[PDB]
């Protein structure tokens, strides 16, 4: 009862919702080279979306 | 016989965000702790006090959630908003 | 971050009430045969 | 010269990893540790001289190890058989009379060797040569299982080899062959390995071999330009496999050996070398000799001596059994495939 049918053509995808760990080089420290772990954070989970 | 007590344990893991240190900043490495009977005889003959009032952190360290298991619903408004709302679910956490 | 939590165990409630009020338009179902099978005799008499 | 097959285009070059290797240790950064917190020819030379300069601005691959000898005409004919063959060096043969009176059992003739040898240096002339596999065969044709392809070896040896009576040259060093058992100085103590043919140098009365004394064998730029490339040849006689006669199939890299089979009678003798391809330890060998070959141990100290010859790197080896052509001779011929040749010792009887 028909001929040509319709079919998707893109493969899907996944949305990442994951551990996300740091290791991060450090030259002195003080809070804000030490904030700026909490800063990369940020940065990382920023990046994500 | 007080070197051998600082010498026999390995140094910790963890850094802390703030640390005890003197009004000069120089950080402090650990704690000896007695009664008061041979904290004060120590003071005097034996060991020497190279400054008093040191500096102390305030605020309690806190925490962060890295990480959970997504799950969420909707009342059928295309398909992909299921994705839709994923994402700004996701942007309340940030 | 806690009433960010309660959006999702409240709405958490409103699936499974309505999986268990939806067990009562199914009782009815259930329970017009079980009285209709108790009225009728069969056929042969 | 850059294609767009790219990631294999430049895989085939030799990557990414030394590109990324080279990135975090020299691309980047001054760290390492730092601070804290004239109308034909010119421009055809002139392009050559910059192919030099192609050849110097660069430059897997495989290595081998070449090997020269400068090897007399009489036993081998390395114009008459391809390249791709089988190799056999000597000892030199002034230690075979000497030998044989020391080695040869008591009540044995030790005069026959020293005169049988002498015999053929008198027949092929009508000093440590190099024997070809193929003129060892129809030598010991006279004592092997299938008797017609081996009259297919002798159909070529005697009208392609140079030399003047060469079925004389076989009936006579097959003597010696007869004479060496008898004498008991074995033939695995006089032949040792040498590599497979590539190339050789021709000359009156001697002609220099290069062969590969271990490695690959393809891959040789053999000097012609068009086929860099020559497979090993192998008599249907000779090969003998053990994953057909012992069951079994299952892939895996195939070995190949040299096998001497020694039959010790009152002046009938029988010798026949075989290749033997295998999926088995050198050392979970002779247990294998043994199911096989128990007919000349008891005509008979062993009957059997055997040494490493190359190996195929192959998951599933691939063999092939065809008929070609040496001139005019339809000869039945195992051609083997992809072999990187390593050699090794012999094992003993006595």
């Amino acid at each position: 009862e028909d001929t040509e049918a319709d079919v998707p053509v893109t493969y899907g995808e996944m949305v990442l919702n994951g551990a996300n760990l740091v290791t991060a080089l450090v030259m002195g420290k003080a809070v804000r080279s030490l904030d700026d772990v909490g800063r990369h954070l940020l940065e990382m989970q920023e990046e994500q979306l | 016989w007080l070197v051998d007590l600082t010498t026999a344990t390995q140094p910790s893991v963890a850094v802390p965000r703030l640390t005890h240190a003197d009004t000069r900043g120089r950080p402090v490495d650990g704690v000896l702790v007695t009664t008061a009977a041979i904290k004060q005889r120590l003071l005097q003959s034996f060991l020497k006090v190279e400054d008093t009032e040191a500096d102390v952190p305030v605020t309690y360290g806190e925490m962060v959630l890295n990480g959970a298991n997504l799950v969420t619903a909707l009342v059928m408004r295309s398909l992909d908003d299921v994705g839709r709302h994923l994402l700004e679910m996701q942007e309340e956490q940030l | 971050i806690s009433l960010h939590r309660q959006l999702r165990a409240i709405q958490q409630l409103a699936r499974n009430v309505q999986a268990v009020l939806g067990a009562f338009e199914r009782g009815t179902a259930d329970q017009m045969l079980h009285v209709l099978l108790e009225k009728a005799p069969p056929l042969a008499l | 010269t850059k294609p767009l097959p790219t990631a294999p285009m430049a895989w085939a070059e030799s990557s990414p990893r030394e590109l990324a290797g080279h990135a975090p240790l020299r691309r980047v950064l001054r760290p390492p540790i730092a601070r804290r917190d004239t109308r034909a020819t010119r421009d055809d030379t002139e392009q050559a001289v910059d192919k030099i300069l192609r050849g110097a601005r660069r430059a897997g691959a495989p290595r081998y190890h070449l090997t020269r000898q400068v090897t007399l005409t009489d036993l081998c004919q390395p114009n008459a058989e391809r390249a791709g063959a089988l190799l056999l060096a000597l000892r030199h043969p002034t230690d075979l009379p000497h030998l044989a009176r020391h080695r040869a059992p008591p009540g044995r003739q030790t005069e026959r060797l020293a005169e049988a040898w002498g015999q053929l240096l008198e027949a092929s002339a009508l000093r440590a040569g190099l024997v070809s596999f193929n003129f060892l065969v129809a030598a010991c044709a006279a004592a092997y299982d299938a008797r017609d392809a081996a009259e297919a070896v002798r159909a070529h040896i005697t009208t392609n080899y140079g030399g003047t009576r060469a079925g004389a040259r076989l009936d006579r060093f097959s003597e010696c062959l007869r004479a060496m058992v008898h004498t008991h100085v074995f033939p695995h103590e006089v032949m040792r390995f040498f590599g497979g043919l590539v190339s050789w140098v021709t000359q009156d009365e001697l002609a220099s071999v290069t062969a590969v004394c271990s490695g690959p064998q393809e891959a040789t730029h053999t000097g012609h330009p068009g086929r860099p490339r020559s497979a090993v040849t192998i008599p249907a006689c000779a090969f003998v496999d053990l994953d057909a006669e012992l069951c079994l199939g299952g892939p895996g890299a195939a070995f190949l050996y040299l096998v001497f089979t020694y039959r010790q009678c009152r002046d009938q003798e029988l010798c026949c070398v075989y290749v033997v391809k295998s999926q088995l330890p050198p050392r979970g060998l002779e247990a294998a000799l043994e199911r096989l070959f128990g007919r000349l141990r008891i005509t008979n100290c062993t009957y059997a001596a055997f040494a490493e010859l190359g190996v195929m790197p192959d998951d599933s080896p691939r063999c092939l059994h065809r008929t070609e052509r040496f001139g005019a001779v339809g000869v039945p011929v195992v051609i083997l495939e992809g072999v990187v040749w390593r050699p090794g010792g012999w094992r003993a009887c006595a």
